[PDB]
């Protein structure tokens, strides 16, 4: 099977060219490949991890909606950014969406988001958890523009991703081709499933909790798009291509410069909306990421190398610790608790060899040892505990 | 529909981290048994159920979730999560269990609470949901109902009777009203007694 797509790690059409990729599934994570559910083989964007289709009406139907079919399993369809209307490359859009979501399923699987951990797969292959819950992947969904969204019911019910066309440019830009947005959406499924356990999807719904929900989503998109040549001084924006907006869609770029991005824990005291709060959390996580990369290096391969279950590099280590922290923390956690959960994840995974790197990053942005949660009067701290460094 | 940000749940769980877990402790084994014993030690008066989603992570840490109950109902926002280390001891834990006076089962036995259809109407009207509710309710497999005759939802809305810990710390008897309208997929906690007040709204849809 061939997929003509922007390869994993290319955030948007401005950052690479499309290539033809053969059988891009992970043999462990996708036992039946991406185009089977174990019982049926498909010649389309349908299989164990997701079912992708157009949805021009914006309605709730999906099973019998349009998707391209190829008997030779050659999913190579025309695309150029200068094409109009978006519907003229709906095939390419559906395939790019399907590819990105399936690669992410596979990567998350490798990092521990398996069947028993509440993942999204139709057939659990007896591995635990609840099936019948692949991700519904709607390309060019007609229910909106200039956005995207993701529904995360409890384990056993499908996740539902709706991707929109953006209209802030001529021609319109199809979100299916911004990997970052697809990853942002899918990460809502990850964080909601892991937090409070697979059975409970109520657990990132409080204001500060849902804020972190947004932060984890931006963070994973950002970590994944890291490339050869990136440095601590490299900044990243969110949804800059799709939105046609300088600086992207968040208040500041993700940056290790406090002058470029001044956000700290107490910034949350003045925020009322989850995306703005998310930016603060993702900024803290960006500092963690770079401290871990400085110490352990960065693996530019699309899948980690694991040594006794531990990623060998700082990039995949950061992702792993973030996931493991989601599984440790309480339902509807605050920043301080989620931080402690990340620190405890490192204790459980490595015996605590990264406590200094993690603590220093959080302290840098005011979530140090003395930080205190409050609805309206959070206390910031730049303290790192005695003798961790 | 109204601005749902005003109806978000609270974030007042506690997380007892790995360091504090050792500190607060009293001065092979099954991880579920170890976790259950731990909940009983922390919350000796609580009745609860072990949630059927526990697992051992590829880090070797097991995760067990518990849901508090009262009078045979879930306290829907009262949770306990226990992380059990590979050494078989409790590694860390979180909880939002209710530790106050538990109400009498009288109101339940007497069925002295609102009709689930009244709860659905109160939800629709207060939240200004784009749905039509000249509906009827039908029993399911425990104080759990499905609504028929509703228009504007992706599937039939549902109601389940629960307890709910309000923002003032006290227990409400409430209908949990589920309404999937595609743009939003809501669990609304609406009082089943006093005044039909909405205590919280969960949305499964995130941007
Ligand atoms: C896990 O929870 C523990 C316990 O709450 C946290 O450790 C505690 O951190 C606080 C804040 O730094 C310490 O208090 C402070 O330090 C001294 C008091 O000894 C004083 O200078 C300050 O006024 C303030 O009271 C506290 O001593 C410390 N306890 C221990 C055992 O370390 C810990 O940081 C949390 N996080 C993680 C990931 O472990
Ligand atoms: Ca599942
Ligand atoms: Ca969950
Ligand atoms: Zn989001």
């Amino acid at each position: 099977a061939d997929y003509q797509v922007y390869a994993w790690g290319i955030n948007d059409p401005t950052e690479g060219e499309r290539t033809v990729i053969k059988d891009p599934w992970d043999s462990v994570a996708s036992e039946f490949t991406w185009i089977s559910d174990g019982s049926t083989n498909y010649t389309t964007s349908r299989g164990n991890n997701g079912i992708a289709q157009s949805n021009p009406s914006g309605g709730p139907s999906y099973l019998n909606n349009y998707r391209p079919s190829s008997s030779s399993l050659s999913f190579k369809y025309p695309y150029s950014v200068s094409s109009s209307p978006p519907s003229s490359y709906i095939d390419a859009s559906i395939i790019q969406l399907f590819y990105t979501a399936n690669i992410y399923h596979d990567l998350l699987y490798t990092l521990g988001f398996t069947e028993k951990a509440g993942n999204f797969e139709y057939n659990t292959n007896g591995q635990g958890g609840l099936g019948n819950d692949y991700v519904i992947l709607n390309a060019q969904d007609g229910s909106g523009t200039n956005n995207a969204n993701f529904a995360t019911p409890p384990d056993g019910q499908p996740g539902r991703m709706r991707m929109y066309v953006w209209t802030e440019s001529t021609p319109y830009r199809d979100g299916s081709f911004e990997a970052g947005i697809v990853i942002h959406e899918y990460t809502h499924g990850l964080s909601n499933r892991l937090t409070g356990g697979p059975a409970n999807s109520n657990c990132l719904n409080a204001l500060e909790s849902g804020g972190m929900g947004e932060g984890w989503s931006d963070f994973m998109a950002t970590a994944i798009r890291l490339k050869p040549g990136d440095k601590r001084s490299t900044d990243y924006t969110m949804g800059e291509w799709a939105s046609n907006r300088a600086g992207g869609i968040r208040q500041y770029p993700y940056s290790t410069s406090l002058s470029t991005n001044p956000l700290t824990y107490t910034s949350v005291n003045s925020l009322n909306a989850v995306h703005a709060i998310g930016t603060v959390w993702a900024s803290m996580l960006y500092e963690v990421l770079w401290n871990l990369i400085d110490k352990h290096g960065k693996n530019d391969a699309p899948k980690p190398t694991l040594r006794d279950g531990v990623p060998t590099d700082g990039k995949y280590l950061a992702m792993k610790l973030v996931m493991d922290g989601m599984a440790l923390q309480p339902c509807n956690p605050n920043f301080v608790q989620a931080r402690d959960a990340i620190l405890d994840a490192d204790t459980a995974l490595t015996g605590g060899e990264n406590q200094c790197e993690i603590w220093t990053a959080f302290a840098k942005r005011g979530l140090g040892a003395g930080a205190k949660y409050s609805s309206r009067n959070r206390v910031g701290s730049t303290e790192v505990p005695s003798g961790v460094c | 529909t109204v601005d749902l940000n005003a109806f978000r749940l609270k974030s007042l769980a506690k997380y007892v981290n790995a360091t504090e877990t050792v500190i607060e402790a009293p001065s092979p084994q099954s991880y579920v048994e170890v976790a259950t014993q731990h909940v009983k030690m922390i919350a000796p008066d609580a009745t609860f159920r072990v949630v059927d989603d526990h697992y051992v992570g590829d880090n070797g840490v097991a995760h067990v979730h518990f849901r508090q109950t009262a009078n045979g109902l879930d306290i829907d926002n009262a949770d306990f999560n226990v992380n059990v280390g590979k050494d078989g001891k409790v590694f860390s834990y979180g909880n939002s269990f209710y530790t106050g006076q538990i109400p009498s089962s009288a109101a339940l036995t007497k069925r002295d609470f609102s009709d689930p259809v009244t709860a659905l109407k109160g939800t629709t009207n207060t939240l200004q949901l784009p749905i039509t509710v000249d509906s009827a309710s039908s029993e399911s497999t425990k104080e759990s109902y499905v609504f028929k005759g509703v228009s504007g939802t992706v599937s039939d809305p549902k109601a389940k009777l629960v307890y709910f810990v309000k923002d003032d710390g006290t227990l409400a008897l409430a209908w949990r009203v589920e309404t999937d309208i595609d743009s939003n997929w809501l669990l609304t906690y609406i009082d089943a007694k006093s005044g039909e007040e909405i205590h919280g709204v969960v949305d499964y849809v995130a941007e």
